[PDB]
């Protein structure tokens, strides 16, 4: 699941 | 110009198309100038690249430059100009790409030349700040990307047709010649492995360079159709992007604060569904947004709500896993929607979800029916204890209209319910509750109505029906088909339920749907007799108001005489009416004497019967039996003594009514008397007599009867009489009598504008009750509309419809509609009249305001400022809509300043008008929609002032100030 975790910028 | 050559009329895109590899394999510069400067003239920028300045300097500057030479005319863009040739020019922009890109798969697109160029341009103009660019060059790159995944779909394909040969050849050693062809398919899959290397490159290169931006970008149709697109991929290539590194865009994205977006979003989600199950990532996303999805069930917009469903009812097909009870209801729920398409996609799914009692959605020979008269029961069943548990509604015609169409096929078999409601089943069943036989009566009413007539219901209702053949032929089979069912059925399902009123009443609105000849064909009259000698010993057993209609409405269907059976039904319609007759006469000779006592028992005799005489007597011509003998009699001695029940009065009244109008029925038909006209008009003179006692009268729902009654002997009597080429009813003509017409006017203000609880007319409503506000209202409604109804067709003084039209904003929600109708159905019978009776509207509220407050008259107050806005609204009701103009508002004006010097000020000061304010109520009528009659306005508006009221100009006289 945490690769959905959104974490850009 | 190959911009010019798309867009103006291409012939064939793919002879272009090859033009362009033609002109590719002469030299790659300038066909690659020619399709940069058909992109960026795609873009709208009318500037051209040229041969140096696309092969020296980059991408960057070109894209500043174009943007400094944009040379616009208007803020359009190709992609949003109005339509046709646009919309051509788009798509074919669009399949040249696509054809263009596709069609160099084999050899060209291997030469790593022309997609660096275009890559880097079309990035860097989706990066770019003008939105034309970008939204050109998404979609130019898009399909670049979109055909750059169909070749590698196509170089994946190949890649295993030659390991497949690779090793089939590994099987078979045998041969130097076979090996030397497992060499060259060797060579084959690496260069096919290299290939699929490079459109990888490409593929990341395009997609971490453009989509990643461009689904984080303010414009949302962008958002949306890459979302489609890449739905549409992932529909036609779900061998690398079904899995959550793309996902996690769409679960982003899902989010969206766009219908649009949010809508290709659930388009692309059914494009993971359809059409292929099952993939377990598919359902793990679905669990995943599962609250998600029953959220865009209930979004603002209608696609949307109907795309979830469809998701719904994919889902269904595939998971059965994700959706909960509490969704399933909501559902449920949504099948009850106002609008058609999603309520009968919620339908379709409930059919496809809770009927699997032997369907299991699956093939024949046990699906549809067994074979015997007992599958189909169960789904009958929870049809009943749905409609049971859906307590949103008394009655399933949006549940019926929902489930139509999905369900034609069972909706049709009556005859299954048919034996599961009147002679016990062999499947060993409870009894059939009386709640379910009710629920699966209002069922088959619903059924056979929508079997019968095609058009959903109001509120659902469209007016833009077109009858195909294979539409009517349905219908008429289908209408065969229930006739010959029903004319069987019906003898004994009455003789199941003979004392179950309303279960009568639901049953007796099929007839309407008879066709009545095939009872000749068919030779069951003798049926038809035997459900009239039922229905008799309903009608003799019940003393309903509601059944007695039906009964009535049932016999005049079938009192059509345009089909044989007409003596045979007319037969049994006099027998009954006759013994009706005989007693009615034997009750009313002894109601009307005194006696002992009247008691309740000749009381409630008398009430019935004379309830089953007038709502047979509305239907149907039965003055050849005067009862109105009888019947005046009785409201005679209801007048007299006054001391007997309203229903009787009410059933009376009515009935002699009904008598009047069927005699005047039979004088319009081309053979008019003299005699019998004088003594018609005799009788309609003594009912008269009898409704004005009755409106004065303090029963008031007599009174609201009396009134009705008052209106209809009017209109009868009204000058429209004459339109109609006749010439001896002359003599009938009644003129209407003032102190009449005070009466009606003083019933109509006591008991219609009313809009609180304080006058106690109207009855209570509090409670969310069938005894609501709401009947209270219409019926109000109901009498005001007759009453403006003798107003506009020149019966009654429209001057007492002043007061009507002055309560616009007092009621504006309750009966402003009919306000509004009355002065424009006014307006155009007579608009002089109609704007002095406006301004006298407008003069009794401010006369009325006089009353209240005196002659200071708080002309800041909020009486004065609704006064004005109806003068506003009155203002903006005229103009140059009618003939005589300008006439009319002349005349409005010549009354508003005889009105605002009406009366004189004794003291403090002489000068000073009184009604000064109504000045402030005709500036709005003065304002600016004139201005050559204003001089001669002025000029009598003049005439009242003198020379020191023009000088002063002060606070009182603000309202002269405002109008001159």
């Amino acid at each position: 699941v945490s690769v959905y975790d959104f974490e850009e910028e | 110009t190959l911009f010019e050559v798309v867009k103006l009329g291409k012939s064939a895109m793919q002879s272009v198309v090859d033009d362009w590899i033609e002109s590719y394999k002469q030299d790659r510069d300038i066909a690659l100038l020619d399709l940069i400067n058909f992109f960026i003239q795609c873009s709208g920028c009318r500037g051209t690249v040229r041969i140096e300045m696309f092969r020296n300097m980059q991408n960057a500057e070109i894209i500043r430059k174009m943007t400094e030479e944009f040379d616009e005319d208007s803020g359009d863009y190709p992609l949003t100009m109005p339509g046709p040739q646009w919309k051509k020019f788009r798509s074919n922009f669009c399949e040249f790409i696509g054809v263009l890109i596709r069609q160099c798969q084999y050899s060209i697109i291997y030469d790593e030349y022309m997609m660096d160029t275009v890559i880097s341009l079309l990035t860097g103009l989706s990066d770019s700040q003008v939105r034309a660019f970008r939204h050109t060059s998404t979609l130019a790159a898009m399909k670049l990307m979109t055909a750059l995944v169909n070749v590698a779909l196509n170089l994946s394909i190949h890649q295993d047709n030659t390991q497949r040969q690779y090793e089939a050849e590994r099987n078979k050693m045998i041969g130097k010649r076979a090996n030397e062809r497992l060499e060259l398919l060797l060579q084959k899959r690496k260069e096919l492995q290299e290939n699929q290397d490079e459109i990888e490159n490409m593929m990341n290169s395009i997609f971490k360079g453009i989509f990643v931006h461009r689904y984080r970008d303010a414009i949302a149709e962008i958002r949306a159709i890459c979302i489609e697109e890449i739905g549409v991929w992932m529909k036609m290539y779900s061998d690398a992007f079904l899995n959550d590194s793309y996902l996690k865009y769409v679960g982003w994205t899902l989010h969206d604060r766009q219908g649009e977006v949010r809508l290709k979003c659930l388009k692309a989600l059914q494009s993971l569904y359809t059409n292929r199950e099952l993939f377990p990532k598919l359902e793990l996303f679905t669990n995943r947004f599962k609250d998600r999805i029953v959220s865009m069930t209930l979004d603002k917009e209608y696609d949307v709500a109907v795309e979830a469903i469809r998701l719904v009812t994919l889902i269904l097909h595939g998971s059965e896993e994700a959706l909960s009870n509490e969704d399933c209801e909501n559902v449920y729920h949504l099948v009850y929607s106002a609008h058609r398409p999603v309520a009968v996609a919620a339908g379709e799914f409930l059919h496809k979800k809770l009927f699997s009692r032997h369907d299991p959605q699956a093939e024949e020979a046990l699906a549809k029916r067994r074979g015997r008269n007992s599958p189909n029961g169960n789904l009958i069943r929870m049809l009943v204890l749905f409609f049971l548990e859906s307590e949103l509604h008394e009655h399933a015609a949006y549940l019926v209209d929902s489930l139509w169409e999905s369900s034609q096929e069972l909706l049709k078999d009556w005859e299954c319910m048919t034996e599961l409601l009147l002679e016990e089943p062999v499947q060993g069943e409870e009894a059939m509750s009386d709640r379910q036989e009710s629920a699966l009566i209002e069922l088959m009413v619903c059924t056979i109505r929508q079997a019968a007539e095609a058009h959903p219901p109001v509120g659902r209702g469209t007016g833009k029906r077109v009858l195909t053949a294979k539409e009517r032929k349905t219908q008429i089979d289908d209408r065969n088909k229930l006739t010959e069912h029903f004319i069987i059925t019906l003898p004994m399902l009455l003789s199941k339920y003979s004392a179950d009123a309303e279960k009568v009443a639901n049953l007796l609105q099929i007839p309407q749907y008879f066709d009545l000849e095939i009872y000749s064909t068919g030779r069951m009259e003798k049926h038809l007799d035997a459900l009239l000698k039922q229905i008799k010993f309903v009608v003799e057993k019940h003393v309903e108001s509601d059944v007695l209609e039906a009964c009535s409405k049932t016999y005049s269907i079938l009192c059509s005489e345009e089909y044989t059976i007409q003596n045979r039904v007319d037969i049994a319609r006099s027998q009954l009416i006759d013994e009706f007759v005989d007693r009615f006469n034997h009750s009313v000779e002894d109601l009307l004497q005194e006696g002992e006592e009247a008691d309740d028992d000749d009381i409630y005799n008398v009430l019935s019967t004379l309830k089953r005489l007038t709502s047979f007597h509305n239907a149907h011509d039965l003055t050849k039996w005067d009862l109105f003998g009888n019947c005046y009699r009785l409201l005679k001695t209801g007048i007299e003594h006054g001391a007997m029940p309203e229903q009787i009065v009410v059933q009376a009244l009515q009935c002699s009514h009904y008598s009047i109008l069927w005699q005047l029925v039979k004088i319009t038909d081309g053979s008019p008397s003299k005699e019998d006209l004088l003594v018609l008009r005799k009788t309609v003179k003594s009912f008269l007599a009898v409704c004005q006692q009755c409106l004065s009268n303090v029963n008031t729902p007599v009174k609201e009867q009396a009134f009705m009654l008052l209106c209809d002997l009017l209109m009868i009597f009204s000058h429209q009489l004459m339109t109609g080429g006749r010439e001896g009813l002359q003599p009938l003509v009644f003129n209407p009598d003032t102190g009449l017409q005070s009466e009606l006017l003083s019933f109509v203000m006591d008991h219609v504008f009313i809009d609180q609880d304080e006058e106690n007319q109207s009855m209570e409503g509090d409670e969310e009750d069938e005894a609501n506000k709401i009947e209270a209202l219409h019926k109000r409604r109901n009498l005001l509309a007759a009453f403006s109804k003798l107003i506009i067709y020149d019966i009654v003084d429209m001057h007492a419809a002043a007061d009507i039209f002055k309560h616009y904003m007092k009621y504006y929600n309750d009966y402003g509609d009919i306000i509004k109708e009355t002065l424009s159905k006014t307006r155009q019978i007579d608009k002089i009249q109609c704007a002095k009776t406006l301004i006298l509207s407008l003069q009794q509220l401010f006369n009325e305001l006089v009353q209240e407050q005196g002659p200071n008259l708080d002309r800041t107050s909020a009486h004065v400022s609704g006064i004005k806005e109806l003068a506003r609204r009155f203002a903006l009701t005229f103009g140059l809509d009618q003939i005589k103009t300008r006439e009319a508002v002349a005349t409005l004006h010549k009354d508003g300043i005889e009105f605002a010097f009406k009366y004189q000020n004794q003291k403090g000061q002489e000068y000073p008008p009184p009604n000064l304010a109504f000045l402030e109520v005709l500036s709005e009528f003065s304002s600016k929609l004139l201005r050559q009659d204003k001089k001669t306005v002025h000029s009598y508006l003049e005439k009242f002032l003198t020379e020191q009221m023009m000088e002063r100009r002060e606070d009182v006289w603000l309202p002269l100030i405002s109008y001159r």
